[PDB]
DNA sequence: CGCTCTGCTCCTTCTCCCATCCTCTCGATGGCTATGAGATCAACTAG
DNA sequence: CTAGTTGATCTCATATCAGGAGAAGGAGCAGAGCG
């Protein structure tokens, strides 16, 4: 059996099964357990983070380290769609853990409070949903939990949500987060996650923002004064080394040689607005509503929703060959016509993504107007019948296009039989579109998958994509390397109520922006003066 | 203390438009700024903004 | 021999009040953000 | 009793001039003790 420095006898017949990065992760988790601190397994999806957690907890139970003779009661807060998976994983790796699910489905068939009491009384392994943490936040937190594992802990990304407060009402030193991305939009989410795992390490959120978030974003613009970018680099370095020993994040660059990965290509099509759609958009951006938005007298949010609706299709905003949702009145639907026809002639299989469920229904009606066989899964479908549809799409070839919104289903529902994917409209979060493209291109994908993002040039959608890239750049700067070539302008990025459609004489805004493509008190002093000159 | 509905009755006009009392409009402002202050203290806000 | 403690005066805010009851016309007042997904639960609808 | 389906219900995201009269505070200050 493998043995660590202080003595943590992870069993040989489990430890041998792990991969090198998995064993490194178990080492890191147990270093945290010795320091009595929490962490974030920020390894991206597909590497396997549940295996690391069960291996580490099993070693902690067999090693009988101690308070508690070995491992005590632990709570795992995960989305419903994976709860049963978790128990099966335990039951196949380490059987003697009395694992139990808290759910209406469940297995207890009695009062749930009795389940919490009984499981804690046996030092069991208890799995919940985030909603049960929120609802029983006073009840579930009375039985001296030894570990808290927030699987997909990006549910805590908001420092305001009641789930965040209910999850931060736990008392143990041991807080582990299993999230594919600690931050998705901005540094609010990084702060919230670190406030969970380690209450004191990063400062109070005001302090954190005023020190890190504002300088970094101010240095994320290409029109920033040199002092601003240098301060942003320094502050990013400080945040990086502050979070270094508590965020274990591994990419698919170092671990790529261990597992295969088919090549992925991606294009961003810029779909010109149709003349009627262009007229409607120009009338809205000239109407008094956007003027009141610019005055601040009305919520800008409704104008955003309206312009997104216009760029999707005029029939959304406005409300034979003239029925609801005719595909000839929006240029993005023209390109979807061309791509769907060509891909059907190629015999491939398509994922059709869109943030709007109404335009998802419009796309359904369009597909019915054509003769493409298809299958739909969205939020309106019952969850108990979600797994069949996916399976029926993945097993046969007699279904051509599968319809999604970016945010339906559990994280990473296995849509492997698809070959091509089209994202009909961009979202504000880079992570939801990254998840959309990732869902088709996962482990065990047989053929080269390509993603086509559909944009309308010079419109709100182009600015949504620009914001998405900007947030992705911020996340990358924080998480992998601070030095980064600056792409954007502060005013152009934030002003998003104009219409400059290209005439093909001049290039599009995106291509114009992307036009180029003990210490001995002297090392200590050298590092201090180095950081200070920046 | 927010008073009951009797102290600030919502009188219905000739049609269906329910007009609210001055107290109700003021309480709406108070709840708006109270929630706004609650989030600004809970999430990122400058000291002068909270002030 | 300079400090403190009055307490007098002059000004300054500041805040309160301005009869009772009755009739009639006439103008203004109207408040709407969106959308979607996850989850729980409680009720039917079969078994 | 047991699932399965279906509504309600709730949580969480992403957008940037023709007054007056009195009361209270305050300030300048004269002067008296007095250490």
């Amino acid at each position: 059996d493998a043995e660590f420095d202080e003595g943590f006898k992870v069993p040989g017949f489990l430890f041998k099964k792990l991969f090198k990065y998995q064993q490194t992760g178990v080492r890191w988790l147990w270093e945290l357990h010795c320091q009595q601190a929490g962490g974030i397994l920020g390894d991206e999806m597909g590497l396997g983070k549940t295996i690391q957690i069960i291996a580490f907890l099993a070693g902690l139970s067999y090693s009988k380290i101690r308070r508690f003779e070995g491992l005590g009661p632990t709570v795992i807060v995960c989305p419903t769609t994976v709860m049963h998976q978790w128990v099966k994983e335990f039951h196949t790796w380490w059987p003697p853990f009395r694992v139990a699910i808290l759910h209406e489905t469940g297995s207890y068939t009695h009062k749930k409070e009795k389940l919490i009491r009984d499981v804690a009384h046996c030092h069991g392994i208890l799995i919940t949903s985030y909603s049960y943490i929120r609802l029983m936040q006073d009840d579930i937190s009375r039985y001296d939990w030894h570990y808290v594992i927030l699987d997909e802990g990006h549910k805590i990304r908001n420092p305001n949500a009641a789930v965040t407060l209910a999850c931060k009402q736990f008392r143990t030193p041991h807080r582990i987060i299993l999230s594919g991305s600690p931050m998705q939009n901005n540094l609010r989410e990084l702060w919230s996650l670190f406030d969970f795992i380690f209450p004191g390490k990063l400062g109070t959120l005001p302090v954190f923002m005023e020190q890190f978030s504002v300088p970094i974003t101010m240095g994320g613009y290409s029109n920033a004064s040199p002092v601003q970018v240098k301060t942003a680099y320094k502050c990013a370095c400080v945040l990086r080394d502050t979070i270094n020993p508590y965020l274990l994040r591994r990419m698919k660059s170092d671990v790529k040689m261990s597992l295969s990965l088919p090549d992925k290509n991606e294009q961003v099509l810029f779909c010109r607005l149709t003349d009627e759609q262009h007229k409607v958009y120009q009338n809205f951006v000239d109407s008094k509503e956007v003027y009141r938005i610019l005055n601040g007298e009305m919520q800008i949010f409704s104008g955003l929703i309206a312009l997104r609706k216009i760029c999707n299709h005029p029939d959304l905003f406005s409300g034979e060959e003239d029925q609801f949702g005719y595909w000839k009145r929006s240029g993005k639907m023209i390109v979807v016509e061309s791509l769907l026809k060509i891909w059907h002639k190629q015999g491939q299989r398509v994922l059709l993504f869109s943030q709007s469920r109404q335009m998802l229904d419009i796309l359904e009606v369009f597909l019915r107007a054509q003769k493409y066989t298809y299958l739909k899964m969205d939020g309106t479908t019952t969850i108990a019948s979600r797994q069949p549809l996916i399976t029926r799409y993945n097993e046969d070839t007699s279904i051509f296009v599968f319809l999604l919104t970016t945010r339906v289903g559990g994280l990473g529902v296995n849509l492997t039989g698809a070959n091509r994917v089209v994202i009909y409209d961009p979202d504000w979060n880079p992570s939801t579109d990254t998840q959309a493209r990732e869902r088709a291109w996962r482990i065990g994908q047989k053929k080269q998958v390509t993603v086509y993002r559909l944009l309308t040039a010079g419109t709100i959608e182009e600015k949504i994509y620009h914001r998405q890239i900007f947030k992705q750049f911020l996340t990358n700067r924080v998480l992998k390397d601070p030095k980064q070539r600056r792409f954007f302008k502060s005013n152009d990025l934030y002003e998003l109520f104009t219409l400059t459609s290209p005439d093909a004489s001049q290039s599009t805004e995106t291509s114009a922006i992307f036009a180029g493509t003990p210490l001995a008190s002297s090392s200590l002093l050298a590092k201090m003066r180095a950081r200070n000159h920046l | 203390p927010v008073p009951p509905l009797s102290v600030r009755p919502a009188v219905v006009m000739q049609g269906s438009a329910r007009n609210q009392d001055d107290l109700t409009h003021k309480l709406a402002d108070i709840v708006k700024i109270n929630n706004q202050l609650r989030r600004n203290e809970q999430n990122g806000a400058a000291a002068h903004v909270i002030a």
